[PDB]
C-alpha cells in the first residue's frame, strides 16, 4: 500500500481512539467543553459591563469576550492537549505504523473539529438572542485563526519533542499559561492599557492573532499601533520549522 | 509520494518565487519618494476634537477631488508604466481611485501630545513635496470654513432681525461680523514638508532578504513533512 | 557531499572565533571615541505646560534643525573627519535621509514624564563640538519656542489691521497696540536645569556590551546551524 | 422620495428586493438594513452610508 492510504488508516484509527478516551465513552465530556466559556462569561460579565461601556460604548461585551475566549481557548488546548500526547499512547507505541507523529496529529484534529464546533454553536446562541454574529470579513479572520492553528500546533508539537523526558519541566508550561489569559487582550480591551506597558505588551504573538480576529470580526474596530500578522506569522513559522527539525532529530527515541 | 521530488520541491518552492520576485524588485519597480510633515491644531487666543476632524478629512472624497482638480493626480500615478502593481491605471473606478490614494497618503496620530504626521508618496519629490503643501494649505481653509459657516449662520439671523432694541441689533450684528470675518483657528506646522532626495520604498534587498528566509523555510517545511509521510512504508 | 566537511570544530571556526576575532580587532583598534555632551532642559510659561515639551521632543529630531544646524555648524565634515572607524562615520556623498538618520542615531532624547523633563545627549568625535552642538540645539529650540507663538499673534495682528482699515476708531488702535505687543513679547521661555557639560572620556563606544551580545548571538547561530546540518545528516542515510 | 416605489425596481434580485405590499414593520426593517450608521467612541464622528 501506498504510504498515504496507511496515513488515512492509522489516522482514522488514533481518532476513534482520542475521541473515545477524551469523550469518556458516554459522550459526557461536550457537556464539560460547552460549559466552560458559558461559565466563563457569566463570571466574567458581571463587573466590568459597565467599565468596557465607558470604554468602547459601539461593542457588545458577550460578543466581544466570544472571538477573545474561543480562539484562546482553542489555543491553550493545542498546546496542553498535544504537550502530553506522547505518555498517553505510550503503550501502544510498537505496531510499526503508531509513530508519534500521528498520535500529535490525531489530537490536533480532534481539538479544532471540538472547538471549531463550539465556535459554531457559541455565533448560533449569540445570533439567537439578539446580539450581532455575522463577521463583516470572514475569510481573513479563516487566515487569522489558521495563523494561529499553526503557530498553537507547532508550539504543542515542539514541547512534546523537547521534553519527552523531565516531565516536571511540563509543569512550567501549563502554570505559565495561565498568565497568558491575562496580559493577552482577552477578557479586557487592550485599548484601555496604559501606553508604557505597551511594549512588552506586543511581544505576545496571541495578543496579535486575538486583535486582528476582532478587528476582522466588528465593524469599524481600531487596531493599536504596532499590531502586524507579520510577526506572529513568522513566530509561528520559525516555531513550526524547529519543531519539525527536533522531531525528525529524535524520531527513533520516542518508542518504548 | 514519489512524484514530489526534492529537486522539484526547491524549484517550485525557494527557487522560482526568488526568481520572479528578484527580477520584478530589480527591473519593473518604480521608485517612491516620500515626504513628511507634522502638523496639529491649535486655537488663537479640548483642542483633540479638532485634530480629530483632520484625520477623517485627509482620506475624505472632497479633498480628493480638490487635489485632482488641482494638481491633476490621476495622470501622475500612472506616469511608470514599467510597474503593473503600484501605479493607477487609467479608466478605473472613482472608489478604486480613493483607495489607491488613502493608500498613497498615510496618516499616524499620536495622542500623548495630538501630533499628526502626514507621508505623502509620490513618483518625483518635487511633487510629493506640492501634494504635502496643499494638503496642509487645504486642510487648514477646510477647519477656517468649519467656524465661518457657524458664524455666518448666526449673522444671518441678526441682520434678519434688524431705540435699545436697534442698539442691541446694531450690537449683535457687529459681534456676528467680527465672528465671520476673524481668524479663529490657526494650523501649527512643527515640522514643514520635506524635499526628498532619495526614495524610501520600495526597500528591496529587505524584502528580498525577508522573502529568501521565507521560502527557505517554507521549503524546510514541506521538506520535512514529505519526509515523515514517506516514513511509512 | 558537503556533511563530511563541516564538523563540528570547522563550524565553531567558522561562526563562533573569526567574527569574534573581527569583531574584537575592530573594536579595540579600529573604533574611534565618541565623547557625549549632556543638558536637562524644560519650558515652562512665563507669568500644563506638557504639550510644549512634547513638540520640542518632535523638532529635535525633525529635518529642518538638522539643516538649521549642518549649516550653521558643518556638521557633515564634523562626522566625515575620523577614517579609522567607518561602522560609525558619516560616508561623504550620502543622502538627506542617510544623514537624517545618522543625525537621530546620534541625539538621544529622553523624556520623563512623571516629575516633567527633557534630556538631549550628543555624541561627538570631540568634546567642545559635542557642546557647542547642544548649546545650537537649545538656542534654536527655544527660538522654535518662541516663533510657534508669535506666528500666532502675527496672525491676529494682520486681522487687527485689516479692522483699522476697516474703520470703534481706538478700540481699533488698542487692540492693534494689544496684537503688535504679543507680537513683540518673549512669550515663553525655556529654563535649562543641567546646562550642556564639557565632557572629557568618551563614554557610548561600551565595547565589552557588544562583545556580549556577540557572544549570545553566535552561539544561537552555531547551535541552529549545527541543528540544521545534523537534520541534513539524518536525512542522508 | 417615494423609497417604496424605489426599492421595488429590481425584479431579478429575489431577497435584496423590497416586495410589494409586505407589513410597515418589514418595511421599517428593510430600510434600517439599507441604511448603516456607525458612531465612533474616539471623535465622536458620524458616518452614514
Ligand atoms: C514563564 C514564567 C513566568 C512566571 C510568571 C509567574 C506569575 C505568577 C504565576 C502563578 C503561580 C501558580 O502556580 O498559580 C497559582 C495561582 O496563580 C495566580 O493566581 C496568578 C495571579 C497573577 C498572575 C497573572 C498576572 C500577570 C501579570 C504580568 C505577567 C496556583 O496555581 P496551581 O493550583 O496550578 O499550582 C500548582 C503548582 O504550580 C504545582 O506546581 C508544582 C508544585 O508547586 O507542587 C508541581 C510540581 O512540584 C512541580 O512540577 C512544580 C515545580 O517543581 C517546577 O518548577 O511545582
Amino acid at each position: 500500500r501506498s504510504p498515504w492510504q496507511i496515513q488515512q488508516a492509522v489516522l482514522f484509527a488514533l481518532f476513534l481512539r482520542e475521541l473515545k478516551t477524551r469523550l469518556g465513552g458516554r459522550w459526557l465530556g461536550v457537556f464539560w467543553v460547552l460549559l466552560e466559556p458559558v461559565a466563563h462569561i457569566a463570571v466574567m460579565t458581571t463587573l466590568f459591563s459597565l467599565a468596557h461601556r465607558a470604554a468602547m460604548p459601539s461593542i457588545e461585551y458577550p460578543v466581544f469576550l466570544i472571538t477573545g475566549l474561543i480562539p484562546f481557548f482553542m489555543f491553550r488546548g493545542l498546546v496542553t492537549r498535544l504537550m502530553e500526547a506522547i505518555d498517553s499512547n505510550r503503550g501502544l507505541f510498537a505496531y510499526r505504523q503508531v509513530k508519534p507523529i500521528d498520535t500529535v496529529i490525531a489530537r490536533a484534529m480532534l481539538e479544532i473539529s471540538l472547538q471549531s464546533i463550539v465556535y459554531l454553536i457559541a455565533l448560533g446562541t449569540l445570533g439567537w438572542l439578539g446580539f450581532h454574529f455575522l463577521p463583516v470579513r470572514a475569510l481573513e479572520l479563516a487566515g487569522v485563526s489558521a495563523v494561529l492553528i499553526m503557530l498553537g500546533a507547532s508550539l504543542g508539537l515542539f514541547f512534546a519533542v523537547v521534553t519527552n523526558e523531565i516531565p516536571q519541566a511540563r509543569a512550567i508550561v501549563r502554570i505559565s499559561l495561565l498568565p497568558l489569559y491575562f496580559v493577552s487582550g482577552v477578557i479586557f480591551p487592550v485599548h484601555t492599557i496604559p501606553p508604557q506597558y505597551l511594549p512588552l505588551l506586543q511581544l505576545n504573538p496571541v495578543l496579535h492573532l486575538i486583535e486582528l480576529s476582532r478587528a476582522s470580526f466588528f465593524p469599524q474596530y481600531r487596531v493599536l499601533q504596532g499590531i502586524n500578522l507579520a510577526y506572529p506569522a513568522g513566530f509561528a513559522l520559525l516555531s513550526l520549522f524547529l519543531a519539525l527539525m527536533l522531531y525528525r532529530l529524535r524520531r527513533h527515541q520516542l518508542a518504548s | 509520494v514519489s512524484r514530489l521530488t526534492a529537486k522539484r520541491l526547491q524549484w517550485a518552492l525557494v527557487y522560482l518565487p526568488m526568481l520572479v520576485a528578484t527580477v520584478y524588485f530589480l527591473v519593473f519597480s518604480a521608485d517612491r519618494y516620500v515626504s513628511e510633515s507634522v502638523i496639529t491644531v491649535r486655537q488663537t487666543s479640548a483642542s483633540r476634537e479638532d485634530t480629530c476632524y483632520l484625520q477623517t478629512y485627509i482620506h475624505s472624497m472632497g479633498l480628493l477631488q480638490k487635489l485632482d482638480q488641482q494638481l491633476k493626480l490621476r495622470e501622475h500615478f500612472g506616469t511608470p508604466l514599467r510597474d503593473p502593481l503600484f501605479r493607477l491605471w487609467g479608466g478605473t473606478s472613482q472608489e478604486w481611485f480613493l483607495e489607491y490614494y488613502r493608500s498613497r497618503v498615510e496618516v499616524l496620530m499620536d495622542d500623548i501630545c495630538g501630533l499628526l504626521t502626514v507621508r505623502v508618496q509620490g513618483f518625483e519629490p518635487e511633487f510629493a513635496q506640492a501634494l504635502n503643501r496643499a494638503i496642509l494649505e487645504e486642510s487648514e481653509r477646510f477647519v477656517n470654513e468649519l467656524s465661518h459657516r457657524m458664524a455666518r449662520e448666526q449673522g444671518q439671523f441678526a441682520e434678519a432681525e434688524l431705540e435699545d432694541a436697534y442698539k442691541l441689533a446694531l450690537a449683535a450684528v457687529e459681534s456676528a461680523r467680527i465672528e465671520a470675518t476673524r481668524k479663529l483657528k490657526s494650523l501649527v506646522v512643527v515640522e514643514p514638508p520635506v524635499l526628498p532626495e532619495i526614495a524610501e520604498y520600495p526597500r528591496r534587498w529587505y524584502n528580498l532578504a525577508t522573502l529568501l528566509v521565507v521560502c527557505c523555510l517554507i521549503y524546510g517545511v514541506v521538506s520535512l513533512v514529505v519526509a515523515t509521510i514517506r516514513d511509512h512504508q
